[PDB]
């Protein structure tokens, strides 16, 4: 099983300063065909989760430009160029290559 | 059954062909231009090809010859803006150096003085310089001349450009591709049961060596032997290690650089007065590591001639200094070490560092090109160098019915052998996307 | 757009079979290159996949639930259901029926596009 | 995401697959076909690639397949060229082996296709002249 | 002569005109697409222009519109890409604005077009196989 | 083998034959279209050959013939250009003489074809848009 | 597979006319770009081409036989025949009916593909 | 006779100090100036 581990576990940030999250993978996510299969998700308090970035750096429709990501191999990171007061909730990093699918434990974001 | 021919475009078919590759690097001045190279991909794509096998072959791929020609072209291009040393061929009056000289360095360095031109063409200036025994010959306080005054005028390398061997990536152009063999136990030739397509090769270090391969790509699980024909002793033997052995080389002399303005906008970086003590250059390698490495090589090599036979290692028979000694460049000085202290032992079935002296030489003509040459300027300060050994270019000695004591000797004056140890996994192919096959369709009628 | 909704009992006793039915609207359940998963999530432990059903009708389940989960489909009503036998207290979590993007021959698409409301299954004795 | 359904593979990843399965990935191969001395070297490689692509396009243009990857023709397949089952070629062979076997008769097939298309053009024009 | 009727305009002279009116001038823009150091520069420029034209023609070739400036496709338009009425686009917008608005979704539409053509190609071949 | 029936001839072998007989060898002419200073000269020659072929293909593409050696257009002939008989041209005149005669009126026909193609394209799009 | 078969009298007296008929099976005589020849072989003298009939119906005879050979075709039953007048004793030889390859407007093809079984004709009394 | 076509109902964001035209022109001037001095004689024996 590809156990995804995020860091830091918590991240108190206020509007006006940047933020970043790192996600490590036990097994390499580089498929035999030469394509990565890592995705980022957002889940608000008591709401269904939503996808933000797909295929490491391809932004999803309706997602603002404030979010960004980059990485390869086993080291990947999620960097938010601008954060607002409505960006509360959990953030997950999931792989779509090794079965069963797995997601990180969840990094909490709140006001400092 | 009724059949009709059908043509398909874009089928996965390929054939062997020859093409002109192009360099690629990060572009992060040195002897290698790196300006004509297009920017490299941040992360090259690698596609593994399953259920297919390719007939890989060494000693015939045009990649090694193409790389050799490109290296020569870059080397020649990097010497054009530099100044030529044509008015330096004059009579040199030299005297042996004896200021705190040692027995192992006595008679090697000479303090020479000679007339030389200045900025103004209507005047001359008297200057002095230090030259090694290998860069001067006698005439028949004694007169001497440079070794190249009867061959060609050398051009000194520009001090701004260094000899750093940065990696270079070779990428196939549109319509072509390069296949790499992923087999761990791959042999020099034969079919490869694990092929993979890649757009650009890994970082290849264009290191210049003649006897011991260094700063190269090491093996992954065990030592391997490479040779076109093992029985035919005329062909060189290539061996790649799986673990490295560090070599600590240095130039203890604390020399100084001096600038002599020989003309308008031109200058000569002469060897200034040496301060402090003087010692001979040397390299150090661990005895236990070398012993274990040689043992592994003997074990891996005994399966080609038998278990009962015994093999021995001996130093070079003879020839030019470029082939009888291990040469390399650490920073800005070219060494020539006496490897006789390493290839001297006998192996039979079933305090902690080796020291070997090295000589410095300035008048160096790279490759096998005797028509032109280059002058290496003296580097100011103490030179220190450390590197990993990766391979040895062994050569066999004619043997009789004795069928024992197979004597092995190093060699490999050519430079293609060095790059062959790095390009043995890749081969260039040409793709043919036009195919033909039968189908049951007859096409409509209009 | 595509809407996914769950349906099933809000509370299940221990050891009987637990049935969850997810209705899909706005798109055909038999899409050419897309997959449908059933993922659950408990407090603090995070998300975990149970199994999935492909467009071809085949199914694949996680190694820790092969002898307990079972997924079926019904194209006539445009829905799919999951059957879980021998439920325990540890299975208490909110279940979601989501949709993901399967790699096609021409291109590769990854990610879970949409998710469901989430039926909170409570196990108590 | 990978699964039990369809797979994507890579550039020339379907070489080991059968002809039937490799025929579904014909777009990926077709869409990837496109110091002064160095400048000459790069321009030579670029012009060579352009010429090769135009050569293949010209060959397709002479026939009745100027703009499609899969097209049918009217000449039948003579058994002597292969005398092999249809099902065994598509489901039990790869493009590399088939290309190796049919390489001795490619010129004949190309000439027949070209002549057939030329004759078909004359027939269609003659028929269209009536209207 | 110029009058109350049509207007000739010039190369890239209908940029300010609406999409509906500028769609009738596609041929004028399409037909105009075609000392050793100076030779290298001019050759590089010519090769780049030819490569650009070849890439555009290759993209059109992959789709089922290899030989026509105006064509039709079977994949509809998802409202999420533009969510605006049809009349307000052809009669109240220009190509520069429409291009800037769809610039972020062009790659997805390109992939959809290629996949649709591949599927139609195999469906048509399978259907014609009955003959 | 030569005989009383058809004849093969060679590249540009039907230059002295009539247009009707020379129209059967359209494929042979079409299939044959495809020291730093000398490298520049060779690359210039190859680039020029490619531009000429691309220009011819572009001209064919603008018209209603994507790719084929013989095609028909929907515009009537004007006697003002030639006024010569039908059979007298094909059966009693070569291609060189006919080209010399129509040389002063090629640009007009080239413009008329483009006009007709644009009108036909827009009409076809409007007709197909009533579904 | 294309096969040819000859037919005609075996013994022919001197001074009258000779008649042979060669049948064609597996292929149509009206092929667009092919020819059909008549060749005979005798010891010492070698092979000789009497004549041939093209697909257009026209016939061409050799200079040494133009005054005596005559060839005709019958497309209704897919066969052709040859008539030779003023037979002599020197005409005793084995006759062969063969097909050839014409040069198409696009490509040139040369070569006799198939031959007959060689009916032996004996001219004696 | 160079062709000039006016574009109605459109505006473009012009910006100096960033267009590559000035750098290209400068490079061309340097190249032409250097090439023009190639056949001229070197004045090296005059430094007396
Ligand atoms: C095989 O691979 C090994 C790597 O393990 C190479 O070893 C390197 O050799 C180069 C010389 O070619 C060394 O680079 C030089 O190092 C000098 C001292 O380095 C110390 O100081 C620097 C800080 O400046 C530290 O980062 C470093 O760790 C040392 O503590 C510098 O003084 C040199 O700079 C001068 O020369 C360069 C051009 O060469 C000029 O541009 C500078 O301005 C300056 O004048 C230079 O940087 C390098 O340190 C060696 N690496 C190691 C780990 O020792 C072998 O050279 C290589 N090839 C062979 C044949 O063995
Ligand atoms: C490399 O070759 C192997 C065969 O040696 C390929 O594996 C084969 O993949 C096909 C895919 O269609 C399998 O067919 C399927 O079999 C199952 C079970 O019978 C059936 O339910 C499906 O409908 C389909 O028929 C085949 O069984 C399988 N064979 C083996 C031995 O695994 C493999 O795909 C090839 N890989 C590449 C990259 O070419
Ligand atoms: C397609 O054509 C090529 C070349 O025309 C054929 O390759 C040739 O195949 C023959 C075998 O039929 C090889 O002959 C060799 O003969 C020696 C001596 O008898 C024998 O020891 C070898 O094992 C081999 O059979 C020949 O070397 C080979 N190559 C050439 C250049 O002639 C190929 O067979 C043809 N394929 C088909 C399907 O017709
Ligand atoms: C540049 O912009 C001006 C201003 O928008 C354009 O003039 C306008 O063009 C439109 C479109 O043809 C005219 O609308 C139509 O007018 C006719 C009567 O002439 C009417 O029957 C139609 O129902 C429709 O309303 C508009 O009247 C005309 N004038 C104004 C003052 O708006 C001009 O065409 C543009 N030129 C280019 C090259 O983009
Ligand atoms: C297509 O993608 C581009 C780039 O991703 C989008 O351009 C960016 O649009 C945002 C607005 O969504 C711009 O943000 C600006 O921020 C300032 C400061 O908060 C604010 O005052 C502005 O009103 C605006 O919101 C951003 O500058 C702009 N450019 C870049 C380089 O990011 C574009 O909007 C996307 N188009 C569509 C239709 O999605
Ligand atoms: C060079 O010019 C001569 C003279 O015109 C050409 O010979 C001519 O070839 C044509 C065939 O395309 C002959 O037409 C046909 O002749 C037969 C005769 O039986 C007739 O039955 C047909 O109805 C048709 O008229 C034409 O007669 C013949 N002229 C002669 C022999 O005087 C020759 O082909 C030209 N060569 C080239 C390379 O242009
Ligand atoms: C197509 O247009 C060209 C011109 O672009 C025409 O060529 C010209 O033809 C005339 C004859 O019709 C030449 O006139 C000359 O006049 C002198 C004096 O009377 C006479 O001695 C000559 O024998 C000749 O007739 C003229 O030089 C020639 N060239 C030019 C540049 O005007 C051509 O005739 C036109 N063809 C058709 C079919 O309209
Ligand atoms: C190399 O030779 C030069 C020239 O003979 C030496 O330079 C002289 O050294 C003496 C002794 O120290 C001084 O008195 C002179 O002033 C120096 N200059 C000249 C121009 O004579 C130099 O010392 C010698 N170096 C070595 C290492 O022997
Ligand atoms: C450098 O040039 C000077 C001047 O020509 C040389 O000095 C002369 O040397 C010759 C031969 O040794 C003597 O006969 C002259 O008397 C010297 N003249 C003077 C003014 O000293 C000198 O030998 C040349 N070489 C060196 C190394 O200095
Ligand atoms: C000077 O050195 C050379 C070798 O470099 C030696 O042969 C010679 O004997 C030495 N002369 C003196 C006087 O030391
Ligand atoms: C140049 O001089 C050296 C030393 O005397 C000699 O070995 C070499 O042969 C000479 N070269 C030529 C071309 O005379
Ligand atoms: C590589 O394979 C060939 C052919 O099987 C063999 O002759 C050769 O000895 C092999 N190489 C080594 C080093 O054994
Ligand atoms: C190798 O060399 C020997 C002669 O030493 C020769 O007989 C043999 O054919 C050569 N090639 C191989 C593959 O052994
Ligand atoms: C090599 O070993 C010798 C042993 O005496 C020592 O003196 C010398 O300093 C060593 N050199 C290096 C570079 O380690
Ligand atoms: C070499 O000489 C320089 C002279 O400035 C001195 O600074 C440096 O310490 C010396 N290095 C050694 C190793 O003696
Ligand atoms: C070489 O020098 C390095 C200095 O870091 C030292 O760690 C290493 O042990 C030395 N190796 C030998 C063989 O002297
Ligand atoms: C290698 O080490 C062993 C220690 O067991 C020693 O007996 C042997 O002589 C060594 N080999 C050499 C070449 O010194
Ligand atoms: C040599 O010895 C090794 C190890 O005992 C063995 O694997 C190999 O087969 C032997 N080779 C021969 C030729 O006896
Ligand atoms: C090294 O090789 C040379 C070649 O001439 C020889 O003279 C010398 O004796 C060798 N060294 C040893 C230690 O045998
Ligand atoms: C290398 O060292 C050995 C040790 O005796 C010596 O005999 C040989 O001459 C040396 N090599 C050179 C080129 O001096
Ligand atoms: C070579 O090895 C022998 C082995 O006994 C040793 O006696 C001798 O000193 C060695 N010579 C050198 C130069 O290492
Ligand atoms: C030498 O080997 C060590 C250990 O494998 C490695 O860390 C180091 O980077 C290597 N140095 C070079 C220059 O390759
Ligand atoms: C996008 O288009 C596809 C194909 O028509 C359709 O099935 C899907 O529902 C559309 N999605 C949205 C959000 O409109
Ligand atoms: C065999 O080839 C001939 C061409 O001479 C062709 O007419 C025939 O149709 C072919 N046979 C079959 C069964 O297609
Ligand atoms: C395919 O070939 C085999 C011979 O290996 C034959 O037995 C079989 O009948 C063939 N299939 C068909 C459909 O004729
Ligand atoms: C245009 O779209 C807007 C919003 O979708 C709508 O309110 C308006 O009625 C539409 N206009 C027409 C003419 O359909
Ligand atoms: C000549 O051109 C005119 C253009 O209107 C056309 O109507 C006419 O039909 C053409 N010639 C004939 C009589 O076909
Ligand atoms: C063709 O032109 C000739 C020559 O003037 C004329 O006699 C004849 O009537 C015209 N028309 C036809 C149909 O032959």
């Amino acid at each position: 099983d590809a156990v995804l581990t995020q860091s830091p576990l918590s991240l108190p940030i206020t509007p006006g300063e940047p933020a970043s999250i790192s996600c490590r993978s036990s097994q390499s996510l580089l498929h035999t065909n030469g394509e990565t299969y890592l995705n980022w998700y957002q889940q608000k308090t008591g709401q269904r989760p939503r996808l933000l970035i797909s295929q490491v750096s391809k932004r999803e429709i309706g997602v603002p430009d404030r979010f960004s990501a980059s990485g390869a191999g086993s080291d990947f990171t999620l960097k938010i160029s601008r954060v607002e007061a409505e960006d509360v909730g959990l953030y997950f990093c999931g792989q779509g290559l090794h079965w069963p699918r797995t997601f990180g434990q969840g990094t909490r974001v709140d006001i400092k | 059954e009724n059949l009709w021919v059908t043509v398909y475009y874009g089928v996965p078919v390929w054939k062997d062909a020859e093409t002109t590759l192009f360099c690629a690097s990060d572009a992060k001045h040195n002897v290698w231009a790196t300006h004509a190279c297009v920017p490299t991909d941040p992360n090259p794509q690698e596609i593994h090809l399953e259920n297919v096998t390719e007939e890989f072959n060494m000693w015939k791929n045009n990649m090694v010859e193409q790389m050799h020609t490109d290296i020569i072209s870059l080397w020649d291009q990097s010497l054009k803006p530099c100044v030529k040393l044509t008015p330096l061929c004059v009579t040199l009056q030299c005297t042996n150096v004896t200021n705190n000289i040692t027995d192992d360095m006595r008679g090697e360095l000479k303090n020479c003085s000679f007339n030389m031109t200045t900025e103004l063409r209507d005047k001359k200036q008297k200057v002095y310089s230090l030259f090694y025994r290998l860069d001067v010959v006698q005439i028949n306080n004694k007169e001497y001349r440079l070794i190249n005054c009867n061959t060609s005028a050398c051009t000194q390398a520009c001090p701004k450009v260094s000899f750093e061997p940065i990696p270079i990536h070779y990428c196939a152009p549109a319509g072509f591709a390069i296949l790499k063999c992923k087999d761990k136990k791959f042999n020099g030739t034969g079919p490869c049961p694990s092929v993979s397509t890649v757009q650009c090769t890994h970082g290849i270090k264009p290191v210049v060596s003649t006897q011991l391969l260094l700063n190269g790509s090491l093996a992954e699980e065990e030592v391997m032997i490479r040779s076109e024909n093992i029985t035919n002793n005329a062909k060189n033997i290539l061996v790649q290690f799986n673990t490295p052995v560090q070599i600590n080389c240095t130039r203890p002399n604390n020399n100084t650089r001096k600038s002599i303005r020989i003309g308008p906008g031109q200058a000569f970086y002469a060897t200034g007065d040496i301060i402090g003590d003087i010692r001979q250059a040397h390299c150090n390698v661990s005895k236990a590591t070398w012993n274990e490495t040689l043992g592994k090589v003997v074990k891996q090599l005994r399966k080609h001639f038998g278990n009962n036979t015994i093999i021995r290692f001996a130093n070079s028979s003879g020839g030019d200094l470029e082939v009888t000694t291990h040469s390399f460049n650490c920073g800005g000085e070219f060494f020539y070490c006496n490897t006789s202290g390493l290839f001297n032992s006998t192996w039979i079935s079933n305090n902690d560092s080796i020291t070997l002296p090295c000589r410095i030489k300035q008048i160096i003509n790279m490759w096998q090109r005797i028509g032109q040459c280059m002058y290496a300027p003296p580097i100011q300060g103490v030179i220190r160098c450390v590197s990993n050994i990766t391979g040895l270019i062994l050569t066999r000695d004619g043997g009789s019915t004795n069928s024992t004591t197979e004597t092995f000797r190093p060699g490999g004056g050519d430079m293609r052998d060095n790059w062959r140890s790095e390009l043995y996994k890749y081969k260039v192919v040409k793709i043919e996307p036009l195919g033909v096959a039968p189908t049951r369709c007859k096409r409509r009628v209009v | 757009q595509v809407q996914l909704q769950e349906s099933g009992p809000g509370l299940v006793k221990p050891s009987e079979t637990l049935s969850l039915t997810c209705g899909v609207s706005g798109d055909s359940i038999t899409r050419n290159y897309y997959y449908w998963h059933w993922i659950r999530q408990s407090p603090g432990k995070g998300l975990e996949g149970l199994g999935y059903i492909a467009y071809t009708g085949g199914t694949d389940y996680s190694p820790s639930f092969k002898s307990r989960v079972t997924i079926s489909r019904d194209t006539s009503k445009n829905q799919f259901s999951l059957k879980l036998t021998s439920v325990t207290v540890a299975d208490t979590a909110v279940y979601f029926c989501a949709r993901e993007r399967g790699d096609s021959y021409i291109y590769s698409y990854d990610g879970v596009d949409f998710w469901g409301q989430g039926l909170l299954v409570t196990v108590s004795s | 995401a990978v699964g039990i359904g369809a797979v994507f593979l890579g550039f020339l990843g379907a070489a080991g697959s059968t002809m039937g399965a490799a025929s579904m990935t014909l777009t990926v191969q077709a869409r990837n076909l496109l110091l002064t001395v160095w400048g000459i070297k790069q321009l030579q490689a670029r012009v060579l690639a352009v010429e090769r692509y135009l050569r293949d396009q010209q060959l397709l243009g002479i026939w009745g397949c100027s703009g499609k990857l899969i097209c049918c023709t009217n000449v039948p397949w003579n058994s002597s060229w292969s005398n092999r089952n249809l099902s065994e070629i598509w489901d039990n062979m790869t493009w590399l082996q088939w290309d190796k076997e049919i390489s001795n008769y490619t010129q004949i097939i190309y000439g027949l296709l070209e002549e057939s298309q030329n004759q078909q053009e004359k027939n269609e024009q003659d028929l269209l002249a009536l209207d």
